[PDB]
């Protein structure tokens, strides 16, 4: 079996680009560096994971200096699938970028945003790096959205509306509730996200202290969906409105645990919700 | 009395909560199934393409070699009455959509088979020229 | 009597189900087999790709 | 049963993907190979 | 990678017919085309790496035209079925609807009926869901169902005649759509696969027969399905049309309307039924009006 | 049609390499062994063809060796996998196991990593239920979850490690299945169509930790799956696992095997469930021996 560390010195030296008088008489050297990425894809099949995906970087870079942009937006792919399976976010995230780049300078949008989403997902559950994950997360949907996949935006402006209301930034997380909403009105398999969306505007635009605001998506959420107008979600919003108007942080805390047994609130709902009481106490404090 | 009445309204609860669980996964199944059943009609294209090519490529190799309780239960039995039946179209749509892809995906099995064989027999051919 | 009928709606539906579930087996089966075969295609119409190209440059 | 069926169908969606791409790929260079043969064909004449 | 104007405007330069004295000593202008088509296909091929895929289009539109002027109709089809594709990915109904006319009447002179079908059928749903021409669907369904039915395709048929069906009977064209569903009824019988369709299609039958006002003909269509289909005659459509039929003769709305509620308790009413339905009881309502 | 015997025998005599003085004049060795793997081949299919499956099975091996030794692995990896479905079908589960092993080593070493992990699931499948080969069975499983791992198959892998973490509790190895539904926790929070299944190896991990006689860990896997899936904190599993670890905390067999009644009458305990609980009863019932 060849010994991978062989290949890969075998590739470095046959990418050493011609310099000076030998330029002369060599051909292109792009070949060079097509043999060159062989190699090194070779010894990375035989390695095949960190030197694995070292290898990958490697053959994809000498792809790069061939001409073959193509073949190196694939070897990125392959370097990060090593890299990602090997514990190695960092690299992984790399790689990533490096594709990403390929393909959204090639045309492949579709392609960039499909990996743009993986990046988010190792930024944001392995790097725990939230705001990058934002950022992919939210120009992965509008490159779904160039490609009229509503579907696969909806799912990355959830994600991005989401890390921004953990992130504290409400108003933002409304504006991507809200964008989420018309993208999902009249369609029947999005009618019970779209309780869910409405729900989730409200409680950010609540967390604002903007009470007024969730008021008028409360309103616009039971005039323009029937669905949501007789749901528990409308009725738990307009109860989290009422109280606090009345400043009743103990009210909205009988309204969450009702909520609670019915409808489990997830995590994220939680945290929202704490927020929501934590500004009605320092409401009333500050009346002391 | 009151107690059993109100273990009946958890009961019918927890039985719309479920029946609402089933008819979501049964929507995406639905709807995942058709988009499965789109990339096979891509397939089913290009097997149909290879089958043209390889009947052009058998010609040029043969010449290249010659040369209130009570309310509640009754409102939720409707709800679950609505949703059960949601849930038995679809099972009978699953059905019925599933049955054709599978006529279908065993054809494609057979003629993938085919055309593997036929190149294999191509290749050889062109490797004594 | 609306209960039990349904009930027995219900109870039909998990037998359409059941049947659902071994066909979709079935299916699963058939794709695997399906994939294999699919890949000895693509490893096949690149050989034949390859060999072509080979007559092509020994005829020239 | 509805939930193990939705899960079935989102690992089988895995085979169909690469199905896809592989037969796709095929074609493409069944095509190329055509194509080589015709121009072999030209020549040996 | 070569810039795709540049190709465009060689294959241009190349496709001009040898026009006058020219002519006497160039050869078949067919070679002309050929290259020039080849180089259309280049930049359209460049353009859709590129995703302007409008822009793909229009160079594949222009290959097939230059293939069509080559005598080579056959890749001329196949170029404009891709010409469509990088339409419809683009969000250009108009030009696909072109590209798939062209590709169709290029494969039915050619006798590739099943082909034309399918690309008929495809071009009807870019009418309905796109360009909302439902008239210009409705004409694609019915000639797609017809070729597919000369080929003895019976499944791709009924797709074809159920779209069609729906369609007219949304149109307010009612008695054409139960006659559609009547030869849909009659393609089913026997068969068991279809054997969930069939009850439908009776049901939707009987409803254009109440939006025509002819009650008569509803109750006949049950009889029929009771009589011919054992499956029809103790399912909830039977017993759901049944109720609207005598509703209907009894010239009573609000029994209509019970009787609709109590069938979306049991099987909830899809746009298409409830648009019909909904259409029964009006004239129910306009009846009532003038008897008073 | 061939004699397969006669075909056997020319394989045999063209396999033979070039030795000695021979070598200077005769050509690369690898037609030689190409030409008998052929012959091996022809061989092959027509034992298939009488359903003499095994004897099919080991001229897909003669083939396989030759076609390795002419430096065709790829060819020799599908003949070997061929061999395997000889095999298979011939209930040779040891020679089936053999084909695998040399495929699977094959197709690793060309790259093909989600190809080997198939093979290597199906090597497992093979040693659990023909061979009850358990101990490789689990590091086949292991091995193909790492690698469906590799691709981002999660689902796959999860299906791997799904089996693996099963037979290693049944081998008594708690501690170490109880990481492995870790892991599969992990890959599956937050995907909504694994929630059904999550549920599942939250009551699995807690099971292993009670099997383990670790009763706190049991404890916070409870606590972490109502506080982590909202789905779980609700199911009939949570609390059957929270109501075990109360009885076994108590030292009270009775107790566990009236709940585990009470959870069986709701939700069928598989033979896995049962085998766990059996083990936890057992601990709890050796203590209470032990104590008096």
């Amino acid at each position: 079996m060849s010994d991978p560390v062989e290949l890969l010195k075998r590739a470095e030296k046959k990418g050493v680009p011609s310099s000076g008088f030998m330029k002369l008489f060599s051909g292109s050297d792009s070949y060079k560096f097509e043999e060159a990425a062989d190699l090194c894809v070779q010894a990375a099949t035989i390695y095949r994971l960190n030197l694995a995906g070292d290898s990958f970087l490697k053959a994809a870079d000498y792809q790069k200096k061939a001409g073959n942009e193509d073949e190196a937006g694939n070897t990125y792919v392959e370097a990060y699938k090593c890299f990602k399976s090997g514990g190695n976010s960092v690299n992984a995230v790399d790689s990533l970028e490096n594709a990403i780049q390929i393909f959204t300078h090639r045309g492949q949008f579709r392609r960039g945003a499909n990996f743009k989403f993986e990046l988010g997902e190792i930024l944001e559950n392995d790097l725990h790096d939230y705001a990058k994950a934002i950022d992919c997360y939210e120009l992965a949907g509008e490159w779904y959205a160039q490609d009229q996949s509503v579907a696969l935006s909806n799912k990355c402006f959830i994600k991005c509306a989401d890390l921004k209301a953990l992130d504290g930034q409400y108003i933002e997380a409304s504006d991507i509730y809200s964008k989420l909403i018309k993208s999902s009105m009249g369609n029947r398999l999005s009618q019970w996200s779209l309780k869910d969306y409405f729900l989730k505007k409200g409680l950010c635009q609540l967390a604002a202290t903007d009470a007024v605001a969730a008021a008028r998506t409360l309103q616009e959420g039971q005039s323009e969906d029937p669905n949501f107008a007789d749901s528990r979600e409308s009725n738990f919003l307009k109860s989290l409105i009422d109280a606090v108007n009345e400043g009743d942080s103990e009210q909205l805390s009988e309204h969450c645990k009702e909520f609670d047994n019915f409808m489990r609130l997830d995590k994220w709902k939680i945290t929202i919700l704490n927020k929501i009481k934590e500004s009605i106490q320092q409401q009333e404090d500050d009346l002391l | 009395i009151k107690f059993t009445k109100q273990s009946s309204v958890a009961s019918t609860r927890n039985t719309l909560k479920m029946a609402q669980d089933a008819e979501r996964a049964g929507m995406n199944t639905l709807g995942m199934l058709g988009h499965q059943s789109e990339q096979l009609n891509n397939v089913e294209g290009n097997l149909d393409l290879m089958k043209v090519q390889n009947k052009v490529a058998d010609e040029k190799v043969a010449e290249l070699k010659k040369l209130e309780m009570e309310l509640e239960i009754d409102r939720n039995l409707d709800q679950i009455q609505q949703v059960s039946n949601r849930l038995k179209k679809m099972a009978l749509t699953t059905g019925k959509e599933l049955d054709s892809q599978q006529k279908r995906l065993n054809n494609i099995e057979e003629s993938t088979d085919d055309l593997d064989i036929n190149l294999h027999m191509n290749t050889n051919r062109l490797a004594g020229i | 009597s609306r209960t039990a009928e349904l009930q027995a709606e219900i109870d039909d539906t998990v037998g359409i189900m059941r049947d659902n579930i071994n066909k979709v087996a079935e299916r699963g089966e058939r794709l695997t087999s399906i994939e294999d075969k699919a890949d000895n295609l693509a490893v096949s119409a690149q050989g034949f790709k390859r060999g072509a190209n080979r007559v092509r440059k020994a005829m020239w | 049963l509805f939930n193990d069926m939705e899960e079935l169908v989102i690992e089988q969606q895995e085979n169909v993907d690469v199905i896809d791409k592989n037969v796709e790929d095929a074609q493409l260079d069944v095509e190329q190979g055509v194509g080589h043969t015709d121009k072999a064909v030209k020549s040996a004449r």
